């Protein structure tokens, strides 16, 4: 580990300092489907002719990014993403732009969203939830080790590859920070107390979000939910969590410490770092080395019926990709 | 049941992230 992370720091740092650019053109890919849509962009399942491969292509509307004041976050996304590398992170093969858009061609994850599965299914057996947690756990070890705060963990963001493992996506809020940060962002239900209570915060929030994930993977629902955001933030800062009947003793334990409002007592931001997580009772059955090597027994193999199959993703009204005759946000994105 | 309350709630879909 220690020996490993270092090597990884030098690798990341090298890519981070001289990040790639214009590694392809739109007209090199073939549009196929819209795997997801939102705020200022959409992600399509695309085919790359020259090699016949598939990739998901995140498309960002430069002007829609400027309006939502996300210029700085979009630059972080591409920069961090091309510089990073880990067994549970989507590879960013290509990235480019044109008069109207920003493009990030990622590796296709035929498995679909965790979210999609956890909802249809309902909840996950602790052995199944724990399998995923662990992965998110290491990934967070990797990320943090590089002075990186993910800031937007949520089922809607964890994909499942053929082997049945996690593929963290969406680095829209990923940021390389040493020390406190104030940027208020993320998804409500997973917001850390600090973040809502506008008091500056650090990685400690990536562990709180983690505890939230696990809870939702093992219970079927979030420990903090309601019909409107205010309501929810009010539940998080309240410091009152309620666990189901079927949550083992150990689990209720690990969760209590992660959903800790007191960040001088929150598992992860402590003196022993991430080992307080790797060495917890609820995790004893876990062989962290086996996981890193994708040699564990995937508790759920999402199967697809053929390359390009997309029966694991929901449907979205296909839209058009139009690029104005004029550059749109030149210097605002000059380094993408 | 909590699980029941959850499904009647309009937060059981893909949850969007908060910006500004
Ligand atoms: N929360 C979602 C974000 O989803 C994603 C963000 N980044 C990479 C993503 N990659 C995939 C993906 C990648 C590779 N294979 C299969 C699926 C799916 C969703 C992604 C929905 C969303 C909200 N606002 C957006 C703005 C632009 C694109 C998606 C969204």
């Amino acid at each position: 580990v220690k020996e490993f992370l270092a090597k990884a720091k030098e690798d990341f740092l090298k890519k981070w300092e001289n990040p790639a650019q214009n590694t392809a053109h739109l007209d090199q890919f073939e549009r196929i489907k819209t795997l997801g849509t939102g705020s200022f962009g959409r992600v399509m399942l695309v085919k790359h002719m020259e090699t016949g491969n598939h990739y998901a292509m995140k498309i960002l509307d430069k002007q829609k990014v400027v309006k939502l004041k996300q210029i700085e976050h979009t630059l972080n996304e591409k920069r961090i993403l091309q510089a990073v590398n880990f067994p549970f992170l989507v590879k960013l093969e290509f990235s480019f732009k044109d008069n109207s858009n920003l493009y990030m061609v990622m590796e296709y994850v035929p498995g679909g969203e965790m979210f999609s599965h956890l909802r249809r299914i309902g909840r996950f057996s602790e052995p199944h939830a724990r399998f995923y947690a662990a992965q998110i756990v290491l990934t967070f070890e990797y990320l943090h080790s590089l002075d990186l705060i993910y800031r937007d963990l949520k089922p809607e963001n964890l994909l499942i590859d053929q082997q049945g493992y996690i593929q963290v996506t969406d680095f829209g809020f990923a940021k390389r920070v040493k020390g406190r940060t104030w940027t208020l962002c993320g998804t409500p239900e997973y917001l850390a107390p600090e973040i809502i209570l506008s008091k500056g915060y650090n990685k400690a929030v990536d562990w709180w979000a983690l505890g939230v994930l696990i809870y939702e993977m093992a219970a079927g629902y979030p420990p903090f939910f309601a019909d409107q955001p205010i309501q929810i933030y009010e539940k998080i800062v309240s410091g009152k969590v309620r666990f189901p009947s079927h949550f083992s003793s150990d689990l209720k334990d690990l969760l209590r410490n992660l959903l800790q409002v007191d960040l001088t007592k929150r598992f992860g931001n402590l003196k022993n770092g991430v080992n307080d997580i790797k060495n917890h009772k609820w995790f004893a059955t876990t062989d962290w080395i086996a996981i890193y090597q994708r040699k564990v027994e995937a508790p759920f193999i999402p199967k697809f019926k053929g390359p390009g199959d997309t029966s694991n993703f929901d449907d979205y009204e296909e839209e058009e990709i139009r690029v104005s005759i004029n550059e749109k946000c030149g210097k605002e994105f000059s380094e993408f | 049941t909590t699980y029941a309350d959850f499904i009647a709630s309009g937060r059981t879909g893909r949850r969007n992230a908060i910006h500004d």
